[PDB]
């Protein structure tokens, strides 16, 4: 499992792509365990007027 | 004695419910491309075939 | 042998769209037909 | 009550400033209002 | 245009 | 399944032209007081 | 001829930036 | 999702960022000629307090 | 069928009527969160944006609950 | 793909209608 997870990740860096894992952030428990940073970032984007 | 007839402080009135904008620096927000598609994708051809 | 990951991902996108559209049209019919209850029409 | 007749801009690093609330930076910057040694310097006096 | 659908078209999208 | 020498050869140029952060000529008037007050802001 | 300052009600310099989906 | 599409995606990504760097250079040479153009990032501050 | 029962997210800070007014307001006005929180009432726009983010809409159509999806 | 209830009922309806069609067009 370390040979596969460090091969696709070895392709993502060499291709130049970046970002989160698409299949991790697609569910709803990600935005419930990261409840702290979203209340910061929503206020930061809304108060600056970009939301 | 009825309230608002009690003696109150002579002060500048409250500015609590005021709307403020923010001076954010240059590199704070990322550059954004790829406008997201709000509209749902249609699958008429797949279910037609 | 056993390598196709890619077609599996594409038909997984297709099947996810199929099941999502099935539930969407189910709730759409259950709200559009009033022969269905309001607890699955207005719901 | 007076309606808003001006444009109000505070810088982005002052996002934490909220009325009727005392932030930690206000405590670590002005500690004399929060060490209960002088009775004429209370956090109610600081908020006023 | 049928009145079974006119009551539901503005219901499904309020615009 | 790929020819990853060509993929990395193109991805080097992609990483070079990617907008990661500002360069030196496009920073504008750097204000030291704004930086010094933002470092004490305990934001991220 | 009056000229409004940037501290005028509705004449800020920080324009409202729009999100990409809008 | 094959190789011949995964490299054609990377050609239709590098050619975007080359035009983006052309825009970034033109918006630098505009302000160096004392013409206030906007950049990829927003304009930073206003006359309020900070310069 | 395997339908998404979206109105079962009725956790004590929110309510079923609040979620219904939230969905009807976002369908009314697209992503203008001040008008949306105005239509809902008694809640800040940040709570509306957060509860719109945390809705389990597509989780009942994905594969797993939380073995593994593999490659 | 899983199912749909009205799709399944209209499938058996159309299948029985087509069966009666091919059984009534022969004589």
């Amino acid at each position: 499992n370390e040979c596969i997870a460090s091969t696709s990740n070895a392709l993502k860096v060499l291709s130049g792509d970046e970002g989160y894992n698409e299949d991790m952030v697609r569910r709803a428990n990600f935005y419930k365990e990261n409840e702290a940073m979203l209340r910061e970032n929503i206020e930061v984007i809304l108060s600056n007027g970009r939301m | 004695v009825d309230s608002k007839l009690l003696p109150k402080n002579i002060e500048p009135p409250l500015t609590s419910q005021y709307s403020t904008r923010h001076d954010a620096p240059r590199g704070l927000f990322p550059f954004e491309s790829y406008k997201p598609s709000v509209q749902l994708p249609d699958m008429a051809k797949l279910k037609k075939m | 042998v056993g390598i196709d990951t890619h077609t599996a991902t594409d038909i997984y996108q297709t099947l996810i769209a199929l099941n999502l559209d099935t539930t969407v049209n189910d709730c759409l019919d259950k709200l559009l037909n009033d022969e269905c209850t309001e607890s699955t029409r207005e719901n | 009550e007076i309606p808003q007749a001006h444009e109000i801009v505070i810088p982005s690093y002052s996002k934490w400033f909220n009325l009727e609330k005392i932030h930690s930076i206000e405590v670590q910057s002005l500690p004399e209002f929060f060490t209960n040694r002088i009775p004429s310097k209370t956090p109610e006096v600081y908020m006023r | 245009l049928s009145t079974n659908l006119i009551s539901k078209i503005s219901l499904l999208r309020p615009s | 399944g790929y020819d990853i020498n060509y993929i990395s050869k193109i991805g080097e140029k992609i990483d070079s032209n990617k907008p990661i952060f500002l360069f030196a000529p496009e920073l504008g008037a750097i204000n030291l007081h704004a930086l010094s007050m933002s470092l004490q802001s305990k934001n991220l | 001829k009056r000229v409004p300052n940037p501290n005028f009600l509705g004449n800020c310099n920080i324009k409202d930036f729009k999100p990409p989906y809008i | 999702f094959s190789n011949k599409e995964y490299i054609s995606r990377l050609w239709h990504t590098l050619k975007y960022y080359q035009d983006l760097k052309n825009t970034r250079m033109k918006s630098i040479t505009s302000t160096s000629q004392k013409i206030p153009s906007a950049s990829i990032w927003g304009n930073g501050y206003s006359g309020y307090g900070n310069g | 069928l395997k339908k998404v029962k979206i109105l079962e997210q009725i956790d004590e800070n929110w309510s079923k009527e609040d979620l219904q007014k939230l969905l009807k307001g976002i369908q009314e006005f697209g992503a203008d969160w001040y008008k949306v929180a105005k239509n809902v009432g008694n809640k800040s726009p940040e709570q509306c944006i957060l509860r719109f983010l945390q809705l389990p809409i597509e989780d009942k159509f994905l594969y797993g609950d939380g073995n593994g999806l593999g490659p | 793909m899983n199912t749909s209830d009205s799709e399944s009922t209209l499938y058996k309806y159309l299948k029985e209608s087509k069966r009666k069609y091919d059984e009534i067009t022969h004589p």
